[PDB]
C-alpha cells in the first residue's frame, strides 16, 4: 500500500498497453518516411489531425513527440 | 557517543550490589523516590536516603534493607529490626565473626605502628596487605581504616583494591557522616577513575556515576564542583551514555549551581547543551519539574509558565534531600524567568504579577525596582498603575558601522603608505 | 522471482502470494530443532526470520495496536503471532554476544542498519535516533560495500521522514539534505540508466549491480519522499 496503484492500470497493461503502443508505432512510422509532403503529391492531412485525438482518447504521453 | 557503539553491545548490565530490589509499593510522589532505584544500585547501598523517608511518610519497608549491612556498625542494623518488634532468633554469626576480627586486629595493630614508626617499607607494606584484607571486614574501626589509607594507596595489585576501598571508604564514610574524610575521597577517587585500569563498559559508566555522591550531601558546600565535573569529562545531562541511567537532581541541583552562585549569561550554554541532547530527549518525557523549569522558560510562555514553575516550588519544599540551597532555587525559579519575559515587553502589571506568585504588590514593585537596581533590565515604573514599562525600539543601526568602517581604512591605508 | 516481472501487472501480485509460505517455513524452524539448542550458529534462521519483519509498513505494526487489540483470540496457540512487534526487539537483543563471532566486518555491522527501520515505524521516532546515534557506523559503512550501504541511506532517509511526521522541519530538513545534495536517488535504488548525460562511460560493472538491487514492491515512493 506505499507505493501499489489501483487495479484499473494493473488490468489494462495486462491486455491494452501493447496495442495503444502499436497505434502510436503505427501513426509514427508512415507520417516521416512516406506519407508528409516531403515529396508532392497525396496530401496527408486526414491523418496528421488524428494523432491528437489519440492522445485525448487514450494517452497523452504521445503529444509532445 | 564513539563509547556508545561498545555500550550497545552490553545493553544495561551494570555491577549492581543490592539486585533491584528496594522500598517497593510507595504511596507518594514518584520522580522524587525514584533516584533510590538507580541510587541504591549503582552507588551499592544508600541507607541515610532509607532514615529519611519514614520522617515523611511512614515505612516499615526500610526494615528488609537495614537487616543487611557490618560496614555502618553491625549492631545497629540489629536494633532496629528488634525495634519492629521481630524476632531474629539466630543472629549468632556477626557475634561469632566480628569478635574474632578483634582476635585478628590484635596483630595487624601491633604490626601497624611497630612499622610506621621504624620507617620500615617491607613491614609497612606487608602490614598493609593484612590490613587492606582487614578494613572491609568491619568499619567500625574507623580511625584504623583513616590511619591505613592516609601513608599508602598503593597496595600490592595498586589500581584494582585501591578503586573498590576508596569506592568502599567514598560510601562508608558519607554514611558515618565523617565529610571530612569523605571530601579525602573525593580527591583521590575521581583521579583513580581518570586513570582507569581496564575502562570496560560495565565499570566505565559506574565509575562516571560515582562523581555524582561526593557533591551531594552538602555538609560543606560541595555544589561549586558542577565546575569540576563540567571539565573532567565532557558535557552530559547524565555522564552515562547508557540512556537507562536517570538521575533527575543532577541536572535541577547543576541548575542551582549555575544561578545561585553565577551569572544568568552563563545559563543558556546548559539550554543547548545539556537541555536538548539525545539522552536529555528521554528525560524530557518523564520528570515533571526540571521540564517546566526550562520548556516553558525557553517557549517564553509566562502566564502558564511563572504559575506552573510557582508550582515546582512546592514539590522543592517536600525534599529532605539534604542540600543547603534548596531555597535560593525557590528564589531564582522566579527572578530568571520574569527578566526573560519582560526582556521584549512593552508594559506588565506588579498587580497581575502578584497575584500570580501570591505576594503583595508592595513586595513586587521592590522586587522590580531590585531587579532594575542589579540592571538585569532596563525599565522604568508606570507608579500610577503599578505597571512595569519596557520600550526600547532602538531605531537607527546606521551609524554603528560608519565611525569604525572608515576609521579602520585610514589606520590600515597607513601600512601600505609607508614604505 | 521478485525481480524478474512487471510490477505495473498482475503476476507481479499474483506472485507476493509466496511471500506469507516463505515464513510459514521458516518459523517452523522453532519448534522443531535439535542442532546445539539455539544457540551456536542455528540464529542465522531468526535473522533469515527479521528480514520479512523489518520493512513492515506503519499500517500492518498497528494490526494488534490501534485495529481491536482486546477483540483478537488470546491462547498460547494465538500468542505466538500476538507477540508480533516484540518479537523484534526479542531478535534485536538476545544473540549479538553470538554474532560477535564473526570477524566480517562487512556482515557484522550490517545488522543494526536493518534493526533501526523496526522502532522508526513501529515505536516513537526517538527509539530510532537513539540505535542510530549509538552506533557511529558510517565511516564504517564507507569501509563496507555497496549492498550494507543500501542499508544507511535506507534508513538516514526515514529518520528525516518521521521528522516531518512529528513535525520537527529542521531535523527533517538535517537528515534528508545528504540524500538530496544530488539526482543520484534512482541509483541508490540501483535501477539508474546507463545514459542520462555525457558522463556515463562503465559498462562491465553495471550487469554486477543491476544482480544486487532491492525488489519493487520494497521501493518507498520518491513523489512522496521529494513532498516530504
Amino acid at each position: 500500500a506505499v507505493s501499489g496503484e489501483d487495479t484499473q492500470d494493473r488490468t489494462d497493461r495486462l491486455l491494452l498497453t501493447p496495442w495503444v503502443k502499436f497505434l502510436w508505432e503505427s501513426y509514427r512510422q508512415c507520417l516521416d518516411l512516406l506519407r508528409n509532403n516531403s515529396r508532392v503529391e497525396r496530401l496527408y492531412h486526414d491523418i496528421a489531425q488524428q494523432a491528437f485525438k489519440f492522445c485525448l482518447q487514450y494517452t497523452r504521453k504521445a503529444e509532445f513527440r | 557517543y564513539d563509547l556508545t557503539t561498545r555500550i550497545a553491545h552490553f545493553l544495561d548490565r551494570h555491577l549492581v550490589f543490592p539486585l533491584l530490589e528496594f522500598l517497593s509499593v510507595k504511596e507518594i510522589y514518584n520522580e522524587k523516590e525514584l533516584l533510590q532505584g538507580k541510587l541504591d544500585l549503582l552507588s551499592d547501598t544508600n541507607m541515610v536516603d532509607f532514615a529519611m523517608d519514614v520522617y515523611k511518610n511512614l515505612y516499615s519497608d526500610d526494615i528488609p534493607h537495614a537487616l543487611r549491612e557490618k560496614r555502618t556498625t553491625v549492631v545497629a542494623q540489629l536494633k532496629q529490626l528488634q525495634a519492629e518488634t521481630e524476632p531474629i532468633v539466630k543472629m549468632f554469626e556477626d557475634p561469632e565473626t566480628t569478635r574474632q576480627m578483634q582476635s585478628t586486629r590484635d596483630g595487624r595493630m601491633l604490626f601497624d605502628y611497630l612499622a610506621d614508626k621504624h620507617g620500615f617499607r617491607q613491614e609497612y607494606l606487608d602490614t598493609l596487605y593484612r590490613y587492606a584484607k582487614f578494613q572491609y571486614e568491619c568499619g567500625n574501626y574507623s580511625g584504623a581504616a583513616e590511619y591505613l589509607y592516609f601513608f599508602r594507596v598503593l597496595v600490592p595489585a595498586t589500581d584494582r583494591n585501591a578503586l573498590s576501598s576508596l569506592w568502599g571508604k567514598l560510601a562508608s564514610e558519607i554514611l558515618m557522616q565523617n565529610w571530612d574524610a569523605a571530601m579525602e575521597d573525593l580527591t583521590r577517587l575521581k583521579e583513580t577513575i581518570d586513570n582507569n585500569s581496564v575502562s570496560s563498559p560495565l565499570q566505565s559508566l559506574q565509575q562516571r556515576t560515582w562523581l555524582i555522591h561526593w557533591s551531594l550531601f552538602v555538609f560543606f558546600n560541595h555544589p561549586k564542583g558542577r565546575d569540576n565535573i563540567i571539565d573532567l569529562f565532557l558535557y552530559q545531562p547524565q555522564y552515562l551514555n547508557a540512556i537507562q541511567t536517570m538521575c533527575p537532581h543532577i541536572l535541577r541541583y547543576l541548575t542551582t549551581a549555575v544561578i545561585t552562585n553565577k551569572d544568568v549569561r552563563k545559563r543558556r550554554q546548559v539550554l543547548k547543551d545539556l537541555v536538548k541532547v539525545i539522552q536529555q530527549e528521554s528525560y524530557t518525557y518523564k520528570d515533571p519539574i526540571t521540564e517546566f523549569v526550562e520548556c516553558l522558560y525557553v517557549n517564553f510562555d509566562f502566564d502558564g509558565a511563572q504559575k506552573k514553575l510557582r508550582e515546582c516550588e512546592s514539590v522543592l519544599v517536600n525534599d529532605f534531600f539534604l542540600v543547603a540551597c534548596l531555597e535560593d532555587f525557590i528564589e531564582n525559579a522566579r527572578l530568571f524567568i520574569f527578566e526573560t519575559f519582560c526582556r521584549i515587553h512593552q508594559c506588565i502589571s506588579i498587580n497581575m504579577l502578584a497575584d500570580k506568585l501570591n505576594m503583595t504588590p508592595e513586595e513586587a514593585e521592590r522586587w522590580i525596582v531590585n531587579l532594575i537596581r542589579n540592571a538585569r533590565l532596563d525599565a522604568k515604573i508606570d507608579s500610577k498603575l503599578g505597571h512595569v514599562v519596557m520600550g526600547n525600539n532602538a531605531v537607527s543601526p546606521y551609524q554603528q558601522v560608519i565611525e569604525k568602517t572608515k576609521s579602520l581604512s585610514f589606520r590600515s591605508q597607513m601600512l601600505a603608505m609607508n614604505i | 522471482i521478485m525481480q524478474n516481472t512487471d510490477p505495473h501487472s498482475q503476476e507481479y501480485v499474483e506472485h507476493l502470494k509466496d511471500e506469507a509460505q516463505v515464513c510459514a517455513i521458516i518459523e517452523r524452524v522453532q519448534r522443531y530443532l535439535e542442532e546445539k539448542g539455539t544457540t551456536e550458529e542455528i540464529c542465522r534462521v531468526y535473522l533469515r526470520r527479521i528480514l520479512h519483519t523489518y520493512y513492515k509498513f506503519d499500517y500492518k505494526a498497528h494490526q494488534r495496536q490501534l485495529t481491536p487489540p482486546e477483540g483478537s483470540s488470546k491462547s498460547e496457540q494465538d500468542q505466538a503471532e500476538n507477540e508480533g512487534e516484540d518479537s523484534a526487539v526479542l531478535m534485536e537483543r538476545l544473540c549479538k554476544y553470538i554474532y560477535a563471532k564473526d570477524r566480517t566486518d562487512r556482515i557484522r555491522t550490517c545488522a543494526i542498519l536493518c534493526h533501526i527501520y523496526h522502532h522508526a515505524l513501529h515505536s516513537r521516532w526517538y527509539q530510532a535516533r537513539d540505535l542510530m546515534l549509538m552506533s557511529h557506523l558510517q565511516d564504517n559503512i564507507q569501509h563496507a560495500d555497496p549492498p550494507v550501504q543500501i542499508l544507511y541511506n535506507r534508513t538516514m532517509v526515514q529518520l528525516g521522514i518521521c521528522a516531518f511526521r512529528q513535525g520537527l522541519t529542521k531535523d527533517a530538513h538535517n537528515a534528508l539534505l545528504d540524500i538530496q545534495s544530488s539526482g543520484r536517488a534512482k541509483e541508490l535504488l540501483g535501477q539508474g540508466l546507463l545514459l542520462r548525460s555525457l558522463q556515463e562511460r562503465n559498462q562491465e560493472q553495471e550487469k554486477v549491480e543491476r544482480r544486487r538491487q532491492v525488489p519493487f514492491h520494497l521501493h518507498i515512493n520518491l513523489e512522496l519522499l521529494e513532498c516530504v
